[PDB]
């Protein structure tokens, strides 16, 4: 329905042009929504003739003037204080959401993204310096965090928005590894998957992919695991389909994060004996002892009964010997400094190795064990029973 | 070492945030991933977690929180969701509390006695992944709850004893840390079927003793503690409601045999008068709802009572005991007292809290209200039919746990299942008002919503399924005399999205439009409350089928006929289930729909309505001609040419019922005569008779599909009710060229008949 | 089904004295902010959360209700007086003026429990000629310009209920021959009179005092950006329920036989007309000539017209 | 495929015939260390048929060449335990699994 007005010499008798104020507010926020409009159509104008064709450096190019405007825009779009009183909060909550629902209806999160497309089009800021000059090379970052941070503020507390332009979640996600805004991108995701149902619906097994590919690259960051929280459960409801795939895809292989045991507390005893060797003054270089085992069980509790027994050296003629600190699953054969025996593998550095003996097994009970040690052209040796 | 992360930042923040995911990744009924992180996390570390006394206190929350999720969580819910409907057997177990122990001074302890009450059964499956292709994997993993319960008893009294003193550091951190996590694990582990009465003794020794009310316990605690005693209250309100139907048995097992007895009696000492048959139409009418609603009125001086006065005093002392055992004139003193104390202690934030607070003081200090909000959902049923009914209630547990989660398509194939197996559940016949109380209607209005929500026209997002909802729907409103009436409010929603389903001759059955005509079918008590908020809409949906040509048949093929007559068909279906019920015409119904049908002349065919076509007769003939040649249809498939003719049909049935009547009121009013000849001056009996005479082929058998005597049927119930018979020349001009020649046909058969 | 009885006829017949305790126990100090102050503010703030559509909120539809029950030859008098005026100080001095205004105002004109529940703590609160509670109610809408009060009052004044004849029709015929649930509900016919007559009975506390300042806010909302006149809205329901009672009288005019039904309808039909000429009558009662002109301008002679013609056909 | 290492001798004389529920208790882990599942955490054994296509190849045919009380390390492959698809979400496609095989009762 387009009812175009004509301006026709008799009129009817039927117009009654009935006013209304247009509460200052809404005026405000329709002028500063024109101030904006025209900065941006003047930056993306001038960074289009940058990109498509080397121009003549005589172009309009207010680099300071949209950081400024950034810059205010973001506090205006800023979220009221939640230590205020409740009635001005929800009036500022309103006001909030009356300035989104306008700067929505008159398009301006799709100029944001041709802004940040423009941006973007640039590798880095080195990248940049030689084709826009030094001060934009210099505050390029500046002006894409601050792009990044209204476009999330835009769609903060609202969801008529997100609910719009959830379409552009692809985009959002392929410049993910821009490698530059992953903050950014990630927060406007964040607040867009929160708030808007109508975006799980299109968000694919290729998205969950790189959200874990990002999650594998740039490291370990509580955001995506919020992200991937708000993709399991949007409001009260869980999606199968997303939960699944998260499980299959996120610890398939558990180097994604972190893991965890439950072991036991293993501790190493050993009589008032040292054993060095010195040119001239020696001690024979050749020491033996032997084992018993009166009673022991295979399984405590939970875990295998972790039960070596060797020689451990030392940090060169002093005491504290081999072991990362202390009362962790580190007994003897577990590091460089330390050479171990169990009964069935032969332990040096947390790596065993398995070797062949008549009736081979673990130190069960009514096992005797005989530790040999020549120190300068062999090494340690063990006989089980003989 | 775990504990090293109390310093370190970054760590423990990302391992509260991975234990939130694991949360979350399996928060609601999804047993495969939980099946999973059982063991990507452990079966034991759990425990050793929740036991540490030194943790950072994010690290303990997320691993109570997980346990929860993955052990607990699925039949909390279950129970959560099945735990306002008190469906009660008829066994001897039930009549062992009608003692409800109130007299004699005592009260009894909350959760203590027995329960005797349908409840879902808890089953956990076994974790283990060297078994490959698992049974089902979907009840949940296996947890050892009898040591959790013994673990969580002494825990929760070492930490009520640290917390009486006042440390410097409770375990985890603050004092949230330290109950929180403890006392929700503990709420879900009492809410899930344990804590038999020799542990909720213990558990109370250190709530009850006059404590863990009187501490100076933060707004996060004390939420959990509302929680626990909104439980509390509602068990009592659950063991009121068993000892209520306990006594109800044996009452209305002495009433029915007093009052049979009565019988017996006026039987034998009959003595004939005037009112003696005045008593046997009361006997005999006033079925039993309004026959119990007679004899249960005695509390002022004198009313309407029958002879047994003897039971009365009987109900007098269950009803006293009853009120006595409620809240009118100490677990309900005490948690009001707990509650005003806290009120007046400070101002409170948490308006969760505060409403939670303020319920709980309502219900302990109103009482008889959720005896009055619950009694209306309570039912017995009997002591044979137990595992039928916990079946029931699984199959019902299961719809609503996919209603919570989301649509897909397994969620689409279990929910088909569970409705398919709550249909031949075999209680669905027997029980129906159990069906009303349990609200089953209303879960899957909600599934059906759900499913229809997102497009209007443009797609129906997962098909089929709204189909299964509207034919358990029908066969609900089918099989039943108020469950129509129950539905009737649904109608005027569905009507609105009714354009669904049709135009696909496929579901003859399930529909949106014919539950509508399921619901009003056979009710003239309905047909005469559907008002016109929504008849209108119904012939505005028949004008926009009648005018445009419904965007359907062009895609597959058709030649895009000016109108459609498939829809048309179903929308005078219905008009005619809601005008012409048990043989007669509801006279409002069919002087607005006709005043409607006037009103919107395009609601008729286009070659029998309006400048274009001649009549009826050339209409129809139209049509047989579209059906004889294949060059104007679609290449299971829609004949165009049927179609048109049982649209015509269904249009000439739906005026023939809407006509006034058979002259009863015709002969004295006026409008009926106004109505008889609008509908005359619509359709003439020229018209009629020609349509009559079409003496139809009669068959090496042929297709149902074309031409049937169905619409020569209407013609004559047209002519029946509008024109009718009563002059010797038409009479006898109809039967020369009508009826002798289908006469004749219908008589040449010997063997071979495949038209009935 | 003998549950099913026991239920509906044995236990919710007023056997309980609750409200009056549970008011006095939750508004006394026991040490800050009185309990009952805390809940109506979480109710207010409840109201004042902006929402699409006023929630159940069965919370506040269960504390209302308690809250409007807790209230209600020289010396008896003037104590009773006095007692009342104590408790609606009790209950009003912790800001429940504002929260009927709220909860009146966040329902958008659509008739509901909530606002009927709103509609009884607002007469309860105005029992009598309670001036402080009007004085209250006036600053509140004075200080905050809002026409979301006026407009819901609007909506409500137009779309509460009305006789209809074609309802009472079909509940003839039903009742007629259909003897399976005997229609004991008589619904659909004037839907909700107990609303009507609590709407305007606020209306009527709310002018009860000769305040003209309140009479005259009432008709022209001044501060206000649009203003819609409530005495004209009181009017036109009253032609409309005159309207109705005409057509019920030309339904029963020859028969000279009331049977229950109709009796009932036609008890009901006069007392939602005089709680609404009780209304008009505390509208213009004083030197009001605003009222009394507005009242004079409209169609209120038409209506007293059919009423006195109604009057003595039905006499 | 499969293999097994003697971990603890268990006497050598009765072993799991065809049609039994052999009772076993095994801590499994993947090529890495890092357990993935176990019996000894829930504190019940498993109790599982052989030759009825319930458990793995690499776990039953590793279980069948024990003796009652024997412990056994038994190492699988790809092919007889998970396939190239594993098992969603805990094992990781092309993954080789390591039992802790202990022999319980014969039944």
């Amino acid at each position: 329905i387009q009812r175009k007005a004509i301006m026709h010499h008799e009129g009817h008798m039927d117009d009654g042009l009935n006013l209304s104020r247009s509460q200052h507010e809404e005026s405000r926020t329709a002028r500063v929504i024109r101030s904006t409009v025209f900065l941006f159509n003047r930056f993306i104008r001038g960074l289009d003739a940058l990109s498509k064709k080397v121009k003549l450096p005589t172009i309009d190019l207010p680099i300071e003037s949209v950081s400024l405007s950034l810059q205010d825009l973001i506090g205006y779009f800023h979220p009221p204080d939640e230590h205020l009183e409740h009635e001005d909060k929800q009036n500022r909550l309103r006001a909030l959401k009356n300035r989104q629902n306008l700067f929505q209806e008159e398009g301006m999160i799709n100029l944001v993204l041709e802004c940040i497309d423009r941006l973007h089009v640039y590798s880095s800021a080195a990248h940049f310096a030689d084709v826009a000059g030094r001060e934009a090379g210099e505050s390029w970052k500046s002006i894409l965090n601050s792009l990044y941070e209204l476009l999330a503020a835009l769609i903060r507390g609202n969801r008529k928005n997100c609910a719009q332009f959830s379409g552009s979640l692809d985009w959002l996600i392929s410049r993910l590894e821009r490698l530059e805004a992953s903050s950014g991108i990630l927060e406007v995701l964040h607040c867009v998957l929160v708030e808007s149902p109508e975006a799980l619906n299109i968000i694919k097994e290729g998205h969950i992919k790189s959200i874990i590919s990002l999650l594998d690259k740039h490291g370990r960051n509580h955001k995506v695991l919020d992200v991937l929280c708000s993709l399991c459960v949007c409001h009260g409801v869980a999606v199968r389909s997303n939960q699944h795939l998260i499980c299959d895809n996120l610890l398939p292989g558990r180097d994604l994060l972190l893991q965890t045991r439950l072991v036991n507390h293993v501790s190493s005893m050993r009589p008032n004996i040292f054993l060095g060797v010195s040119e001239g003054s020696a001690q024979y270089k050749k020491w033996y002892y032997e084992l018993m085992v009166d009673h022991t069980e295979p399984f405590v509790t939970a875990e295998a009964t972790h039960l070596r027994v060797g020689w451990a050296s030392t940090e060169g003629y002093s005491p504290y010997p081999g072991g990362g600190e202390e009362w962790g699953g580190n007994g003897v054969g577990d590091d460089l400094f330390s050479y171990g025996f169990d009964g069935l593998h032969l332990w040096s550095g947390c790596i065993a190795r398995t070797v062949s003996s008549p009736n081979q097994h673990l130190l069960r009970t009514d096992d005797v064990i005989s530790c040999c040690l020549d120190l300068s052209a062999p090494s340690i040796s063990f006989r089980i029973n003989g | 070492d775990i504990l090293e992360l109390t310093e370190q930042e970054e760590l423990l923040q990302f391992h509260y945030h991975t234990l939130r995911l694991y949360s979350a990744v399996c928060a609601l009924g999804n047993h495969r991933v939980a099946h999973a992180l059982c063991s990507h996390v452990d079966e034991p570390q759990l425990l050793y977690a929740i036991e540490n006394k030194y943790m950072p206190g994010l690290l303990r929350a997320g691993y109570y929180d997980l346990l929860i999720d993955i052990h607990l969580s699925s039949y909390a819910t279950a129970r959560l969701m099945m735990n306002n409907e008190f469906i009660v057997p008829m066994t001897e177990e039930t009549k062992s509390i009608t003692l409800f122990p109130d007299e004699n001074k005592k009260h009894g302890l909350p959760g203590i006695g027995l329960s005797t009450s349908l409840r879902p059964r808890m089953r956990f499956s076994s974790p283990s992944f060297v078994s490959i292709s698992n049974d089902c994997y979907q009840y949940s993993p296996e947890f050892p709850l009898d040591i959790l319960k013994a673990k969580t008893i002494q825990m929760l009294t070492e930490a009520v004893k640290e917390g009486s003193l006042h440390a410097r550091d409770p375990v985890g951190g603050t004092t949230e840390f330290l109950f929180v996590p403890l006392i929700k694990l503990f709420y879900t582990l009492l809410i899930m079927g344990i804590f038999h009465n020799e542990d909720l003794k213990h558990i109370l020794q250190l709530i009850e003793p006059s404590g863990l009310l009187q501490m100076k316990l933060p707004e996060p605690v004390k939420l959990q503690m509302c929680l626990l005693l909104q439980y509390l209250c509602d068990c009592q309100v659950r063991h009121r409601i068993e000892a209520i139907v306990a006594f109800s048995d044996d009452f209305v097992a002495k009433l029915q045999d007093n009052q049979r007895f009565r019988y017996n009696e006026v039987m034998q000492a009959l003595n004939m008068s005037a009112a003696l048959t005045a008593r046997k139409t009361r006997e005999f009418r006033s079925p039993p709802q309004e026959q119990i609603n007679m004899l249960l009125n005695f509390k002022d001086d004198k009313s309407e009572c029958p002879c047994p006065e003897e039971i009365r005093d009987q109900l007098l002392d269950f009803h006293e005991d009853l009120m006595t055992h409620c809240g009118i004139e100490s677990l309900q003193q005490l948690i009001s007292e707990t509650m005003v104390r806290w009120a007046q202690e400070s101002v409170i934030e948490d308006p969760e809290l505060v409403r939670a607070m303020f319920v709980l003081l309502h219900r302990q200090y109103d009482g008889i209200g959720g005896l009055v909000r619950a009694l209306p959902k309570t039912y017995t049923i009997n002591g044979v039919s137990v595992e039928d009914t916990i079946n029931l209630l699984a199959s019902l547990g299961q719809i609503r746990s996919l209603l919570s989660v989301r649509m897909g398509k397994e969620e689409e194939k279990l929910m088909i299942r569970g409705l398919g197996d709550i249909m031949n559940n075999k209680v669905f016949y027997q029980h129906p008002n159990l069906m009303r109380a349990l609200g089953m209607h209303e879960t899957v209005m909600e599934v059906m919503v759900n499913v229809l929500g997102g497009g209007e026209s443009k797609e129906i997002t997962f098909p089929k399924m709204v189909a299964n909802c509207c034919r358990f729907l029908c066969y609900f409103c089918r099989i039943s005399r108020q469950n129509q009436k129950a539905m009737f409010d649904h109608l005027s929603y569905l009507l609105e999205n009714s354009s669904v389903g049709l135009a696909s001759p496929a579901m003859r059955g399930s529909t949106p439009l014919d539950v509508a005509a399921a619901s009003v079918m056979d009710n003239n008590e309905l047909a005469l409350a559907l008002r016109e908020p929504d008849l209108e809409k119904v012939v505005r949906y028949l004008a926009g089928c009648g005018l445009q040509s419904c965007q359907m048949l062009v895609s597959k093929g058709y030649p895009d006929i000016g109108w459609n007559p498939v829809e048309g068909e179903r929308y005078l279906d219905f008009l005619r289930f809601a005008v012409f019920c048990n043989g007669e015409s509801v006279e409002e119904n069919a002087n607005v729909v006709v005043r409607l049908l006037i009103r919107r002349p395009e609601c008729f065919g286009p070659a029998l309505r309006g400048e274009g076509g001649n009549g009826l007769l050339a209409a129809m003939e139209e049509a047989i001609k579209i059906a004889e040649d294949p060059s104007r249809d679609g290449p299971d498939t829609i004949h165009m040419g049927n179609a048109i003719m049982t649209f015509y049909a269904a249009l000439i049935d739906l005026l023939g019922r809407c006509a006034p009547e058979m002259h009863l009121i015709h002969a004295g009013k006026g409008e009926a005569i106004r109505i008889r000849s609008i509908l005359r001056s619509l359709i003439p009996l020229g018209d009629l008779v020609g349509v009559i005479s079409i003496a139809f082929q009669m068959p090496e058998p042929d297709m149902s599909a074309g031409f049937c005597p169905d619409h020569k049927a209407a013609m004559v119930l047209f002519l029946d009710r509008v024109y009718g018979i009563e002059v010797q020349d038409f009479l006898l001009h109809l039967l020369e060229v009508g009826f002798l020649p289908d006469l004749r046909a219908a008589a040449s058969l010997d063997t071979a008949a495949l038209s009935x | 089904l003998f549950l099913q009885g026991y239920e509906k006829s044995w236990i919710e017949t007023e056997e309980h004295y609750f409200e009056d305790k549970l008011i006095e126990d939750l508004a006394k100090p026991g040490a800050r902010v009185d309990p009952l102050h805390q809940l109506i503010l979480l109710f207010s703030r409840t109201a004042l959360t902006e929402k699409c559509k006023l929630e159940e909120d069965f919370l506040y539809m269960a504390y209302a209700d308690i809250m409007a029950k807790s209230c209600h030859s020289f010396e008896e008098k003037e104590m009773e007086k006095q007692k009342l005026l104590y408790q609606q100080a009790r209950l009003h001095d912790r800001g429940a003026a504002e929260m009927v205004l709220q909860t009146i105002s966040a329902s958008k004109g659509e008739t509901g429990p909530m606002v009927a529940a709103t509609l009884k703590l607002g007469i309860a609160i105005l029992n009598g000629g309670n001036s402080t509670v009007q004085q209250k109610m006036l600053d509140y809408l004075k200080e905050k310009k809002d026409v979301g009060f006026f407009q819901s009052l609007a909506g409500l004044m137009q779309s509460c209920s009305v006789l209809d004849l074609n309802a009472f029709e079909r509940q003839n015929k039903a009742e007629g021959l259909g003897m399976v649930t005997e229609e004991g509900s008589g619904e659909k016919v004037l839907q909700d009179d107990e609303f009507t007559c609590d709407l305007f009975r606020f209306l009527q506390l709310l002018c009860e005092g000769h305040n003209s300042d309140f009479q005259n806010y009432l008709r022209t909302q001044t501060g206000n950006n649009t203003t819609v006149n409530i005495i004209i809205s009181t009017v036109d329901y009253l032609l409309r329920v005159q309207e109705s009672i005409s057509d019920f009288y030309w339904y029963y005019s020859g028969k000279d036989i009331i049977d229950e039904q109709g009796q009932r309808n036609f008890s009901k039909a006069i007392q939602v007309a005089k709680q609404v000429f009780n209304t008009l009558t505390e509208y213009i009662q004083g030197p009001c000539t605003g009222n009394q002109q507005s009242l004079a301008h409209s169609r209120l002679w038409d209506a007293v017209v059919g009423f006195l013609h109604v009057f003595a056909h039905m006499q | 495929g499969v293999e097994i290492e003697t971990i603890s001798p268990g006497d050598g004389r009765t072993f799991p015939k065809k049609g039994q529920t052999c009772v076993v208790h095994y801590t499994g882990m993947l090529q890495n260390g890092k357990k993935f599942d176990s019996s000894r955490d829930r504190n019940k054994p498993f109790k599982f048929r052989i030759g009825k296509q319930e458990v793995i190849k690499g776990f039953e045919e590793g279980a069948a060449q024990m003796s009652l009380g024997q412990r056994a390390k038994l190492t699988c492959t790809p092919d007889v335990a998970y396939g190239a698809t594993g098992h969603p979400g805990v094992i990781p496609p092309n993954a080789t699994l390591i039992f802790d095989v202990e022999l319980l009762n014969l039944e």
